[PDB]
């Protein structure tokens, strides 16, 4: 088991997905084809705005 | 380059912290599991091991 | 200027190149959903129209 | 393989597959039968013989 952490916009989640397209899923952080596992994603404006 | 994650953004642009929890669900080994515990087996009894 | 969604306003396209990296580039283009295409292709396929 | 994305092409890769292969699958049945027809008309002739 491997844990990820990382900051982004709110709706570029979008892209957080296997084999997805964008910037961050092309040049930042890309997901096997065959990913498997879960994301998770929350609201950090009390604190990174 | 940075969004600049101003109060006025909205939830496009707001900061969300994102976390990528990726697993191997191979049986080999065992590293992590649920919490479950039971009594031990039976050399000559149909068992659901 | 844009129309309303009824009498919509139609372009056509021809006769230049398609840089699609600069349409996802936009911060706020949250909303980019394709339908029997990929935005990684975009700029490396062809199209009569 | 170039117009869609590897984790979205994966399924109709799939089903083409499963289309070429059930397709082949009754030419190899013709196959069977018509060699089978073929081999008792031999057999009928090497009998005349």
């Amino acid at each position: 088991v491997y844990a990820d952490s990382f900051v982004i916009r709110g709706n570029e989640v979008s892209q957080i997905a296997p084999g997805q397209t964008g910037n961050i899923a092309d040049y930042n952080y890309k997901l096997p084809d065959d990913f498997t596992g879960c994301v998770i994603a929350w609201n950090s404006n009390k604190l990174d705005s | 380059r940075s969004y600049g994650f101003r109060p006025t953004y909205g939830v496009g642009h707001q900061p969300y912290r994102v976390v990528v929890l990726s697993f191997e669900l191979l049986h080999a080994p065992a590293t992590v599991c649920g919490p479950k515990k039971s009594t031990n087996l039976v050399k000559n009894k149909c068992v659901n091991f | 200027r844009f129309a309303s969604v009824y009498a919509w306003n139609r372009k056509r396209i021809s006769n230049c190149v398609a840089d699609y990296s600069v349409l996802y580039n936009f911060a706020p283009f949250f909303a980019f959903k394709c339908y029997g295409v990929s935005p990684t292709k975009l700029n490396d396929l062809c199209f009569t129209n | 393989l170039s117009r869609l994305d590897p984790p979205e092409a994966e399924v109709q890769i799939d089903r083409l597959i499963t289309g070429r292969l059930q397709s082949l699958q009754t030419y190899v049945t013709q196959q069977l039968i018509r060699a089978a027809e073929i081999r008792a008309s031999a057999n009928l002739a090497a009998t005349k013989m």
